[PDB]
Order: structure tokens, then sequence, then C-alpha cells
């Protein structure tokens, strides 16, 4: 080690822990919570934002004085992602879009760039990479953000033999745009576009866990290498799970929107991934070999959804 | 005539940055001490509604916190609240020693060190407390911050 | 009144009256009393059992030659070397005489002291916040409970063995969208200085050897 | 010595009562008060025009800290740390050690100006006058990590505002 | 108990006393129960003085009642100098009397204009803050500072006036009172202020001696007591000046007392101009009050008592004293406890809004809740010494 | 000497019954408070804290130190009936953020000097 | 409208529910601290599922006597002066 790194304190946030991190996607919904829990543990995180300057501030309080640093890049140019990643030990990867815009398409934000970051990470000797993939990436998957998930899984293990691939499913939480999505979209304005939604089983994970499962991977040295699977504790039928947040909204729910520019809200390729079946994939590791339990949705589920519900509750039915 | 969409929209970016600049309605938290200099900054010699800033604005009207004073632990929580409850966009501006770090009770065991715990402070005023004309010139250099903003702009190349 | 120009001239007059005055009152309740003693720069202070409170302080209040209306003040001390650490002082006025008067008592952490709002209602927010920062319990109060510290907060801060910065900090949490206590931790330790000097300054307060 | 705020006795004679009836239904006093507030319409505003004028200060008023010099250039401070004895909010943090030429000079002289109240106990306590609390008041900054000003900070303050300092101690050094 | 609202004035408003959260219960228009609670500008200072020497634990007094700053120190300086046995030289007294009283004035514009700002009357709060911006003017240039001077300290005061400065205090003090009788011509006499002060919040002379009050709240009900013409401290017994004296103890006898203190303030004021005599401005006595920067730099004792005393501090004998001064809220009192060391062992500072404050509960009995802003008012809360 | 002025309780008989009482209290109220205060805890999470908080100060025999605890755990209780605290203060006791600590030698010794 | 053999229905029918107290052991007579084992803080909670149950408080002075099934339902009955 090098005797600025190493831990010292007792984990809090004026303590040190000799992590430095540079968090790439760190203003999206899961590099919020990487960020804040790196920073209760007192790491020195860099945060490349593309965004302005006013969409970073609500990571600002997440660390100590000094701790969380800014600064900004272009994904085509590399040599501000050399800036980013050259004083750093362990670079996390949460680069993505849920739809494609004009400039960069999904070859783009999920093949092109999750590359240039994992060979500037290896040319500027960075030690531990994360990255993060789909459980149901394939290369022979309708949803086209699922195949470019599977390319870009691909290119990163060879630039970056020693990375950390991580597989989530679809994750849920406050701002989550999975139950977020059954609340809202299928209710304001609309009656569930459901496709045979007997036919979709889902296997959601919990935000927080997936936060965790990231870190640890970061702390346990045998994590190098491998890649994972986060899953939760139960597989739902599509069916019944937007039943089952229907009656947490109270919205009643009856079985049966235009891309656009600004932010796309429900679109051609998210249904087609909505309706994927979450892979099982046995013999890759998941949340139980880096010391974490998975959460049940109906613990955090009253959680996620007491916004939408207006001004007793029945759980769903998990498939075996 | 002709113009390019990159013309047009840094155009209408400086026609929003300047009216949210040009009018900037503070809440005043008035916990202690600087609430006395806040004032000041209100009375006739500096006068600050003369740039566009109103004396007094409600939490769900505000575009702009001022802490003025020591943030203590019981309350705290109701400053979050209160951030919580201001729509966007929403600034705070951290006013003299106690807010900033917790000035000359940081080693207490009741008092917050530093707002920038609860809230992000935008821009941080020193003093204890910051003269009326050190307020004033904190309030300029937000106005300065907004004029840089370049919200539209970025969304266009997103 | 001397041509001393820094040295606090002496009153002696009042030194005399209030001396006298300390002993009508030790002869009136000597149930309660347990000493008087008035300082150089003239103030009297009568120390009684904690049971004395009430008969005390109304005597002193309704008597007509005592008369101390108001309650000017009602804190304690802690000095934890003494059995009962904790010391409560009460500083009286009286308008009709123009003098003051302190009442001093004692206890523990786990002896009550009678409440004195039957006596003087000001000492309802004094004896809250007594409670608060020293965890002294008055008995038979009207409504005893925190008046200073946040809620829920354990301990009692102005013990002298409650650290400064206390034990537990504030922030906001993003993950939980809620302020969140955790155990303390400063980025700069607050430094502790020695001061005291290693030679005596005033002889006339020398404490005979052990 | 009193007097009474409000003791009068009100006239019952039938022209003061006809005065207050005058005066309940007609308005009087209210009328007044418009008077007073029409005369400040056309009286001057106080205001000033900031940034472009500035209220006034004196000599010792107690801004932005700075590490000063001798005319020569040595560096005033002798790390005596009087100064971070005295703080009352223990904002200084003084290191020292010899020089490379054995003199008795800081280290590591550090301000957090978040701590600081500026009473300026640190300037009456030096006895070199090493620091001072200068004349700017306008360094209001975006981060709280701008405001804690290492030993170079101040000393690039000295340099930067030692044409003000030096002249405001000479206006008022006689009176410390 | 028709309805409860807690009323909390966190979202704050103009008025910077603080913040404060009330519990009320309200039977309709009327206010049954009132219950304040303070804890929300509670910053342990009386522990922390207790870690900083006697000189490091002024700056403390400057941010309690922070509308008084200078009136705060005086407290502290008179019980410390009470323990020391020294004396102030006759002119820091004079100018502790003159900062005394334009601190004085500082307090009552603060008081009535803010109190007259809550109940819809803006206009008067601008009129008189020029004013007070130029007295903040004077604080400034005596000490350094617009606000919290640190200027009165045990043994007299840290510098002398600047030249020029008399004359520009008696410049404003000339055309002052033209000033509070444009704010008459604007209250006194107006009946909608009358309504929202006339018979709110009386108190009755009985209930207030035993509640605690002190200052306005006292001489409103008609109780003669003022401390500076009882117990005077300073030269107070040198300077002619009467106490104004209510007769109905409701809110406008208390917003009459206050308008005639400003008025009074100013008589004394006149009074110290004319008198302040020469001489030194601290206690010529240095191990207690630094030496002067010329000898310290020439003289070894000097030098070593200057080295002494900014670093461990003098020390004071033990004991304890309760010390009071007339200050411009009420009776603000310091219990001083020395162990004979150079850091005191306890300070329990005696704040007049502390009382009062929790004697609001027996003032809003039957009143509506509009007139709970007017009773607060009247009191003249800052919550910096309501909490300390 | 051992006598001593009592706040309630003159033996633990009396001093158990006021803790019995306390509690019953307290297991009515977790109902209510996990709606008032919208808390995302099941109400037998909140019960079994309830009994943690209960059972920690078991051993305690001494009468004097059963009534003050008593007193502060109904002026707790007053408190978050009269909902004076908010849904930051209950939430406290639950320790949310803290990260596990462990409590056997080898982990203590990997991480810390911390005994 | 009493059925005295309807309380003991429902007090065996509270405990039941009780999650410590497993089925097998429970006996019209069994008795809570021995035989079941419960901690006295376990008895209270019973006592107020019983409140609920039957209307109305059991005081404090008889919960602590009320130390198995059986004890329960003859103090039930007292109160409601059922005299089967
Ligand atoms: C484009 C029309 C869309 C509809 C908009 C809504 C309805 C129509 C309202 C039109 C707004 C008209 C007011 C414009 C204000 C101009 C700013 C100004 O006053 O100058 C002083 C300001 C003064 O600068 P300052 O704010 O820094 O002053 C500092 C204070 N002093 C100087 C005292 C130290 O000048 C500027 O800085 C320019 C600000 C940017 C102005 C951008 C708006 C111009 C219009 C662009 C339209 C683009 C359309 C595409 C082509
Ligand atoms: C009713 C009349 C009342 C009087 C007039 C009212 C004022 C009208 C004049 C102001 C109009 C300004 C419109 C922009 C609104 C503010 C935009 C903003 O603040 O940025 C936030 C956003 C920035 O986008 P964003 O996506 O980056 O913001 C969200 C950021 N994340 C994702 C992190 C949360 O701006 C917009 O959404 C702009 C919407 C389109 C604006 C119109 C652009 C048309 C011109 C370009 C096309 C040219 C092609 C050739
Ligand atoms: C606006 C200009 C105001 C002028 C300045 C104020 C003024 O002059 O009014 C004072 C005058 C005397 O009022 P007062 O001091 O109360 O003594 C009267 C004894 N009965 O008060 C008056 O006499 C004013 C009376 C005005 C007449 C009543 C208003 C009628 C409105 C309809 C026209
Ligand atoms: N949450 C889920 O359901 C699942 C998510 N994932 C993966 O998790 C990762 C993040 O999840 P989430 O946080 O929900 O994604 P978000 O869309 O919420 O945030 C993605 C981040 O990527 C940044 N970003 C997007 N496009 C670009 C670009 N072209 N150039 C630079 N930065 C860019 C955004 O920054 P800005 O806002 O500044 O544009 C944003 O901070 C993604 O990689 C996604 O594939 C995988 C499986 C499931
Ligand atoms: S920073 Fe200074 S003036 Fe402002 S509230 Fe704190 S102590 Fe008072
Ligand atoms: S001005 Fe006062 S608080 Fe600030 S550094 Fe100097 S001595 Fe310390
Ligand atoms: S600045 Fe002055 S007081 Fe402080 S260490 Fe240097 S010489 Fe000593």
């Amino acid at each position: 080690l090098h005797h600025a790194v190493i831990p010292h304190g007792k984990g809090g946030r004026s303590s040190v822990s000799g992590i430095v991190a540079t968090v790439f996607g760190a203003t999206g919904f899961l590099g919020r919570y990487v960020v804040n829990h790196l920073g209760r543990m007192g790491s020195q995180v860099i945060v490349p934002h593309r965004c302005e300057p006013y969409d970073t501030m609500h990571l600002r309080p997440m660390g100590d004085l000094g701790q969380i640093i800014f600064m900004d890049w272009n994904g085509r140019d590399k040599d501000s992602i050399r800036r980013a990643v050259e004083h750093s030990s362990v670079v996390i990867n949460l680069v993505g879009r849920e739809w494609e815009t004009q400039n960069f398409d999904f070859e783009d934000v999920f093949v092109k760039i999750p590359q240039a970051i994992a060979q500037v990470s290896k040319e500027a000797g960075v030690e531990k990479f994360i990255h993060i993939s789909h459980l149901n990436a394939d290369i022979k998957s309708s949803s086209k953000y699922l195949r470019s998930k599977a390319v870009g899984e691909k290119e990163v293990r060879e630039t970056f033999p020693e990375a950390t691939i991580i597989k989530p499913a679809e994750i849920f939480g406050r701002e989550d745009r999975f139950l977020n999505y059954f609340a809202n979209i299928r209710w304001f304005g609309g009656v569930p576009l459901i496709s045979l939604g007997k036919k979709t089983v889902k296997q959601p994970v919990y935000i927080v866990d997936v936060t965790k499962g990231i870190i640890n991977a970061i702390k346990d040295p045998d994590a190098r290498g491998k890649t994972f699977a986060f899953v939760g504790p139960s597989r739902y039928l599509l069916f019944d799970l937007v039943q089952y947040v229907f009656a947490v909204a109270h919205r009643p729910f009856l079985p049966y929107f235009e891309i656009s520019p600004f932010e796309p809200w429900t679109t051609r390729d998210k249904v087609e991934r909505i309706h994927t079946t979450d892979k099982i994939l046995p013999h890759l590791p998941g949340l139980e070999d880096l010391g974490v339990e998975a959460t049940p949705l109906e613990l955090k589920a009253i959680e996620v959804l007491r916004r939408h519900r207006t001004y007793d509750v029945q759980p769903a039915k998990t498939i075996p | 005539p002709s113009s390019r969409g990159e013309y047009v929209v840094a155009k209408l970016d400086d026609l929003i940055n300047w009216a949210r600049r040009s009018s900037l309605w503070p809440m005043t938290f008035g916990l202690a001490c600087c609430a006395v200099e806040m004032m000041h900054m209100a009375a006739p010699r500096y006068d600050m509604d003369r740039f566009g800033v109103v004396f007094r604005a409600s939490p769900r009207q505000s575009d702009v916190m001022i802490v003025a004073g020591t943030l203590t632990n019981k309350m705290a929580p109701a400053l979050r609240k209160v951030y919580d409850q201001m729509p966007e966009p929403r600034y705070v501006v951290s006013m003299g020693s106690c807010a900033n770090g917790g000035g000359y009770y940081h080693y207490s065991y009741s008092v917050v060190r530093g707002c920038d715990r609860i809230v992000p402070v935008d821009i941080y005023v020193p003093g204890c407390p910051p003269t009326a004309e050190a307020l004033l010139y904190g309030i300029l250099q937000l106005q300065k911050k907004i004029k840089r903003e370049k919200r539209l702009r970025i969304w266009y190349r997103r | 009144a001397d041509t001393r120009p820094t040295v606090r001239p002496r009153n002696d007059v009042a030194h005399k009256q209030l001396s006298a005055f300390g002993e009508y009152v030790a002869e009136i309740l000597p149930k309660y009393v347990q000493q008087v003693q008035v300082s150089c720069f003239n103030e009297l202070e009568i120390c009684i059992h904690p049971d004395g409170v009430i008969p005390v302080l109304t005597f002193l209040r309704d008597h007509s030659n005592a008369q101390f209306k108001s309650l000017a003040d009602l804190t304690a001390v802690d000095i934890p070397t003494r059995q009962n650490r904790f010391e409560i002082v009460y500083n009286l006025l009286s308008l009709r005489f123009n003098s003051r008067i302190r009442v001093k008592t004692y206890t523990d952490e786990l002896t009550p002291i009678e409440s004195s709002v039957p006596v003087y209602k000001a000492a309802n927010w004094y004896e809250r916040e007594i409670w608060d920062m020293f965890g002294v319990f008055f008995a038979n109060h009207p409504d005893l409970r925190r008046i200073l510290t946040d809620y829920g907060f354990e301990g009692h801060p102005f013990r002298k063995d409650f650290p400064l910065s206390g034990y537990v900090e504030l922030r906001y949490d993003d993950e939980v969208k809620r302020v969140v206590a955790e155990p303390v931790e400063l980025a700069q330790e607050f430094r502790k200085f020695d001061l005291n000097s290693p030679w005596e300054a005033f002889p006339a307060y020398r404490q005979p050897p052990e | 010595t009193y007097k009474y705020v409000n003791l009068r006795e009100p006239s019952m004679d039938m022209k003061s009562v006809t005065d207050r009836a005058a005066q309940t239904l007609l308005w009087t006093e209210l009328i007044r008060g418009l008077g007073m507030t029409l005369s400040y319409l056309f009286r001057e505003p106080a205001t000033i025009n900031y940034p472009f004028e500035k209220g006034p200060l004196s000599p010792r008023f107690r801004g932005e800290h700075a590490l000063r010099r001798y005319p020569s250039g040595e560096e005033r401070c002798i790390a005596c740390k009087l100064c971070e004895a005295v703080c009352p909010a223990q904002a200084i943090t003084i290191e020292a050690e010899p020089r490379a030429d054995g003199s008795r000079r800081t280290t590591r002289y550090d301000i957090d100006m978040t701590k600081c109240i500026y009473c300026g106990f640190c300037q009456e306590a030096c006895p070199v006058d090493a620091i001072v609390e200068g004349p700017n008041f306008e360094f209001s900054t975006e981060t709280h990590e701008e405001l804690l000003y290492n030993k170079e900070k101040l000393l690039n303050n000295g340099d930067k505002w030692e044409a003000e300092i030096a002249a405001n101690i000479q206006a008022d050094y006689l009176y410390r | 108990l028709v309805s409860n609202l807690t009323l909390n004035f966190g979202p704050q408003h103009p008025a910077a006393h603080g913040v404060l959260r009330l519990v009320m219960e309200l039977s309709g228009e009327m206010v049954r129960k009132c219950d304040p609670h303070i804890g929300l500008l509670h910053r342990g200072t009386e522990k922390l003085i207790e870690y900083k020497t006697y000189l490091q634990a002024l700056p403390y007094f400057d941010r309690l009642d922070y509308v008084s700053m200078m009136c705060n120190e005086q407290a502290y300086s008179l019980a410390v100098e009470k323990l020391l046995n020294i004396r102030p030289p006759p002119r820091a007294q004079w100018i502790r009397v003159l900062f005394g009283e334009i601190t004085r004035l500082l307090n009552h514009i603060m008081a009535v204009t803010t109190h007259a700002l809550d109940i819809g009357a803006m206009t008067p709060f601008f009129w008189m803050f020029e004013e007070r911006e130029k007295m903040f003017e004077f604080y400034e240039r005596v000490s350094g500072a617009r606000m919290h001077a640190a200027y009165v300290r045990p043994g007299g005061v840290h510098q002398d006036l600047p030249l020029g400065l008399m004359d520009d205090i008696y410049e404003f003090s000339k055309n002052f009172s033209l000033r509070i009788d444009e704010l008459e011509e604007m209250l006194t006499n107006n009946r909608i202020w009358r309504n929202r002060t006339v018979d709110i919040g009386i108190v009755t002379a009985e209930d207030a001696l035993n509640y605690g009050f002190s200052g306005v709240m006292l001489r409103g009900s008609g109780i003669q007591w003022d401390l500076r013409k009882t117990q005077p401290y300073d030269v107070y017994d040198q300077v002619e000046f009467d106490v104004p004296i209510g007769s109905r103890g409701d809110c406008y006898d208390r917003y009459l007392c206050r308008v005639e203190e400003m008025r009074q303030s100013i008589r004394i004021i006149s009074q110290c101009l004319n008198k302040m005599p020469p001489g030194e401005i601290k206690v010529d006595d240095a191990k207690v009050s630094p030496p002067k920067r010329a000898e310290m730099k020439t003289s070894m004792e000097s030098l070593i008592h200057h080295f002494k005393l900014y670093t461990e501090g003098y020390q004071v004998p033990p004991g304890a004293t309760y010390t009071a001064i007339e200050a411009p809220k009420g009776e603000f009192g310091v219990y001083l406890v020395s162990d004979g060391s150079s850091r005191p062992y306890r300070c329990k500072i005696k704040a007049p809004g502390f009382a009062h404050l929790a004697g609001l509960d027996k003032m809003s009995k039957g009143h509506m809740l509009a007139d709970v802003v007017a009773i607060i008012g009247t009191q003249d809360i800052v919550f910096g010494e309501v909490d300390r | 000497s051992t006598s001593v002025k009592p706040i309630f309780s003159r033996d633990m008989n009396e001093a158990k019954r006021r803790v019995r009482e306390l509690y019953r209290a307290w297991y009515r109220e977790v109902p209510n408070t996990v709606h008032l205060f919208q808390l995302d805890i099941s109400v037998k999470q909140g019960r079994d804290k309830v009994r943690e908080m209960f059972k920690k100060n078991a051993h305690i025999t001494d009468p004097r130190v059963v009534d003050l605890l008593v007193i502060k755990g109904k002026m707790e209780l007053e408190e978050t009936i009269k909902v004076w605290k908010q849904r930051t203060h209950v939430m406290r006791f639950f320790h949310e953020t803290e990260a596990p600590r462990p409590k056997d030698f080898l982990s203590k010794f990997y991480v810390g000097h911390d005994p | 409208p009493l059925t005295l053999e309807g309380i003991k229905d429902r007090v065996l029918y509270v405990l039941k529910l009780y999650d410590k107290i497993d089925p097998e052991k429970l006996s019209v007579n069994s008795h809570f601290m021995k035989d079941l084992g419960l901690d006295s803080l376990d008895q209270v909670e019973i006592i107020m599922a019983m409140e609920d149950e039957f209307g109305f408080e059991i005081p404090d002075i008889d919960a602590e006597k009320l130390m198995c099934p059986q004890e329960i339902v003859d103090y039930i009955a007292d109160k409601k002066d059922v005299y089967e």
C-alpha cells in the first residue's frame, strides 16, 4: 500500500478507507447510492459528470470535506477519461440510457464508451474495474438494449480481464424506473399495455443490495475476474407484479405513448425488456457470495410507492 | 434569416438565466445573529429589493434559501423539510461561520458542524457575522453563478 | 473608598448589614440552615439541608423583613468530587429592601428535590432546565420534561463527565431520505490545553495540607 | 426619578369631547400618519449604489486574515503559537521546526475560516504583527474547501493586501 | 381542546429573533393553552465557556442577546472584575455607559420596529434601521466590528475612542429625537395600533414579580424598579434620567415605556459626551490587562505579562458571584464560579427572555390567536439568550 | 448509610409495577406510531424494539434507578404520543445507516486498534 | 349470553394465536412461566390480548395473578358475573 491509502478511523464520515474510486454515471439512479455508500466510510470519490454542476448538487452532502471531487468528461474524448482515472484504484462504470438519443445510440453508451473507459483504466494503472451489465443480456434478444449489453460485456472482459462484471435484474427503489413505471405509465392516462403478462417471470433486486454488492466487490479480493448475477429473493409473474404494485398504490387495476425528444417515457425497447424473462444462470455467483442478503420486494415496496398512493394489503404469489 | 440550433439554444439559455438571476426571491432562516445582518441588507442603505430580491418570500415560492445562524441538531430536520418543499431551481446560501462549518460552537454537542451536512450549498459567505455588504457580495456572486448555467446547451447535446 | 485607583473599594456597612441578616435567618430557621457566609464583595449565601427548600424559600418571600419577592435565577453546579455532586443555587431579589440573597442546597443523581414552583412560578422552566442539563429530578413539578436538548437525546450535557462534543452527530442521508444520527467523528479533534501554572497565585485560599 | 408614560385624564368638556368625536369620525390622526409617509416619498433615499459605492469602514475593521513580512521580505511570524493559544474558536493550527538556516519558522499555518469568529484576538496577541485581519470582506466562496486557508494562502493574502494593511496599521498602531 | 395548532416559525419570516415552535390549543379564535418549545438555538454555550479562559469566553457574551452586544459584555466584565477585586478606570466607565446607552437605542429600535412589523406596520422598520446602520458605524470605529465588538473587557475597554468619534456621536444624537417623533406620528395615536396593543397581554404587578419578570415587563405594571437607579454599577449614579412607568400593564404601556427609554437614553448620551474624562482606558495593572504594544516590545516585564495573559490568562480568585445589569431587554445576569484557575468553573447565564417566554402562557389566556403575535413582540424575545 | 429518599417506588415490587404499566402504554402505542409517522417498519419490528429496550435494563435492582428509568421512558412516550418528535427521531432507534460492526476478535483485529 | 364454556373457547383461541406459545404444550391449566416458559414481559402481552377479546381492562394487580389460563377464565368470569 501507500501511507496515504492505509485505512484509518472507525469507518465513519471523517475516517479513511483507502478506496479512491472513479464512478462514471454517478449522477444516475444507481450512481447516487454508490457514491453515498462510498462516502459514508470516508472514500475518495471522483465524480466525472457530463451534466450541469447543478444536477450534481445532491452528491455534495454525501462526503466529508474534500472527499467528493467533480470532473468534466466526454465519452468520446479519451484524454478526459484518463484525467478521471489517473489517481484512482477502482473504476466503477454505471453509464447507460434506457433510450437512444440522436448523439448516443445503444451501441455508443454500452459498447464504445465502456470499452474506452476500460482501456484507459488499464493503461493508467488502475487495479479494480467494476462494470455493470444486465442479467438478461443476450446476443439473440430482440431488445436492442440487451444486445448492446451483451457485446459491451464482451469487450470489457477482453480489455480488462481482471474486471468484475455485475449482472443485475430489474432494480427497484425510490427513484427506479421499474415499479415507478408500473404505477405511473400503466395508470395515468392509460390502462395497462401488458402484452400477455402471464408469460413473463421477473426476479427484481433491491437497490441497496446492489449497492452493497458493488462495494463488497471492491473490498473482496476474490471478486476480481468474476462475473456476478444479482437477483432478488423471489421470482414473480409480471402480471401479478403489476397487480401487486397497483394494490400498494391503491390504484384500481383493470387488465387492458410515442417516443419523442426530451426524455422518452415509455419506449419501443423498454416494453421489449419488461417482457423479457429473467434468465437463470446458476453457475454465476450472486449476492450470497458477497455477504449481502437479497431483500424482499414486499418490505421495500411500500417505501417506493407511498408517493403515488392517493391521500389490509395482500402479497403477490411467487413462482417456485 | 439563418440560425443554427446551437445558436438558438445559447440565446434562450441566456434569457432564462437573465430572468432567474434578475428575480431571486429569498427564503431566510433567521436562526441567530446573522439574521440581524440579513435585515440590514434589506434596510435603506443596501436595499436588496433594488436588485429584484424581495424582502420576504414564502418557502414554496422561494428561489434561494439563506441560512443565517447556527443550525442546531434540534433544528436540522426542520431545515431539511423546508428545503425539500422548495420548488426547483433552488439554491442555498450559507451565511456566517456557524452555518458554514459550525463556527464558534463547532465543538458543541448540539450543533451541526456546517449546514452542508444537511443541504447542498452553492455560496459560502464568511464572517461572524458577515457585514451586510459582505452578504450582498455573496448574493451577487450567486447571480453570476446562475448566469453561467448551461441547462439548455447541455440538453441539446444529450 | 481609598486612593487606590486599580483596587475595588470595600463597602463595610453592607458587609455588616448582610452578616446581621445571616444570623437572623439562621436564628429563625435553625432546623434547616447548615451554614451562612458573606463574601468579600458582599454577597450573602445561606446553605440549607435539601429538605428546607420550601420552608426557607417561603420564609424569605413572605416574611415582613425578608420580602425576597423575585427569583432572579435557579441553577445547578456539578462538582463530581463531592458525594452529593449537584449543588442547587437560588438567587433571590428583594425590592422592598434593595438586597439580594443566595440559597444553596445539594443532591445526587438519585435524590429528588422539592419543586419550588409552589413558591416562585418562575422556577417552572428553571427546574426543567436543571433536569435536562443535569438530570436532577424535581418532585411534584407540574410538567417536567426536556426544554433545551433535542428529543430523544440521551445524557445530560452539563455534567462534568459528559464529553464536550457528545457521542452522536446528525447528518442527512440520501439513501434513507432523512436526518440520521451517527457516532461522532471529528475531522479535527478539540485540542486540550494545560494552562494551569505550577505556582500558587492566591495564598489567602491555600488549603491545609492533607 | 420616574415619569408616567400614560396617566392622562381626558377632559370632559363639550369642546374636548367634540374634538375626539371629530377625530373618531373624520380619521384625523390617520390622515396625519399618511402625511408622514408622504414626506418620506420626497426625501432622498439612503441607498448607495453597491458595488460602485461602498459603505464606510475604519482602519480597525476586522476582515480576511493575512500573514505579513518585514521590509526585507522575511516573514514576521516566529511560530510562537500565541495566536493559536488565544484563538477563542480554535481556528488556528500551527506546526514549526528549525528552517534550513536555523530560523524559528512555521511549516504549517492554517486558519479554518469557517471556525473563525473574526474577533481579532490573534492580531492582539501576536508580538511581531505577523497575523493581521485585513480590510477585505468580499471573499465568499462556492465550496467549503476554499475557506480552509493554509500557509501559502495567508502569505499570498499578505503579498496581495500589504499596501493597504500597512497603511491601516500606521493609522491605528498608536491606539493599540 | 377544539383543536391543537402546532405553529412552528420554522419557515421564518423577516423577524430574525430566532425560531420558535409554539404548540397551542385553539378553542375557536381564542387560545386556551400555549406551550413554547425552545431548543432550536441551544448551542451549549455554558459548557463551552468552561474550556476557555476568561478572555476567550467574552465573545460568547456578544452572541447571547445579539442585539445587546456591548451590554452583555459589560455584565460579564462586571462579574469578572468583582471576583478579581479590581476597578476599571474612570474613563472606561464613561465609555461603557456611553456605549451601554447606544446599545439600548439599538435594542429598542429592533424591539419596537420588529414588533410593529409583525403587526403589519412595515415602514417604521426601514426608517429606523437607517439609524441603527449609523450606530453600527460607531461600533465598528471603536472595535473594528459592526456587531460583535468584543470591546468591553474586564478592566475597561480594549482601545480608546478614535479621534473624532465623539463629534460624530453628538451629530447622531442631535438629529435622533426627531426620528423617534416620526415613529410616534405613526403608532402612538394610531387607532389601529392602539387596538392591537391596548389591553393586550395584561400582567398584574403581583404576578410579574413572582414569575420573575424584569425590565419593562415590571415597569409596565407600575413597579418602580430599575437596576441602574437602585443598584448602580458604573457611573450611572452620576447621570440624571427618569424611569418611564406604565399604569395598565398592557402592551401599549410597554410600547410607550420603550419609546420613552429611547428618549432617556439620548438624554444620558448627552451627559456622557460632555462629562467624558481623560485618562487610561483599562485598569493599569498588567497582571490583568495587557500592556501597550509599545511597552511589550521594550520592557521585559511587559513581554512576560503579555505572553502569559494571552496564553494562560489571568487567574481569578476562587469564589462565586451573581452580577446583574439593567440590560435593554431586562435584568441580564451571570452566575460565575471561579475555582482559582484561569478558566471559569461554571458560568450560568440569566437571560430575561427565559422567564418572559415562560410567562407567555399566562399572558395569552383569553386572547385571540393574532394577539399572541403581539404578546411575544412586546416581550422582546431573542432566542440567543433564551437558549444560550 | 443505606437510608435514602425515594423517588416513587419504596421497593422493587412497586417499581416493577410501574415498569409493567409503562410497557403496556408502549405496546399499545407502536401500532399508532407506525401509522402517524408513516414508518417503513412493521408493527412487529417496532414492538420487538420496545422489548429490546426494556430487556437491556433487566439486571437493575435499585428501586431508585428503576424509578428514573421509568420516568425517562414516560417522557419518551409523551413525545411520541403528542407527536413532538419527528419521523427522524423515532427511526433513530434502529440505526439503519450504521454499517455492521463486528464483535469477534479477528474481525476487530483486522480493521483497527480499538479493543 | 355468558357461556362459561364460551369464555374458555376464546381464551384458548387467543393463546393459540400468540406466536411464542406452542399449541401442543398448551392446556387449560398449563403454567405460563413454567410449563410454557414465557417471560414476565410476555405474560403482560397475553393479558392485553384478553382485554381486547373481552372488552374490559385487567388491572396490573390482578394481571400478575393470572399465571395460567384456568386463572384467566375464572377471573374473566368474576368480572362478567357468570354464575355457571
Ligand atoms: N436500474 C436498472 O434497472 C438496471 C440498470 N443497469 C445498469 O445500471 C447502470 C445505471 O443504472 P441507472 O443509474 O438506472 O442509469 P441512469 O440512466 O439512472 O444513470 C445513468 C448515468 O449514465 C450517465 N450517462 C448516460 N449516457 C451518457 C453519455 N452518453 N455520456 C456520459 N454519461 C452518460 C448519466 O449521466 P447524465 O444524467 O449526466 O446524462 C447517468 O448518470 C446502467 O449502466 C444500466 O445499464 C443494469 C441492469 C438493471
Ligand atoms: S456566525 Fe457569528 S454572527 Fe452569525 S449566528 Fe454564528 S455567532 Fe452569530
Ligand atoms: S480572529 Fe479570533 S477566531 Fe479568528 S483566527 Fe483570530 S483569534 Fe481566532
Ligand atoms: S502569527 Fe504571531 S502569534 Fe501566531 S505564531 Fe506567528 S508570531 Fe506567534
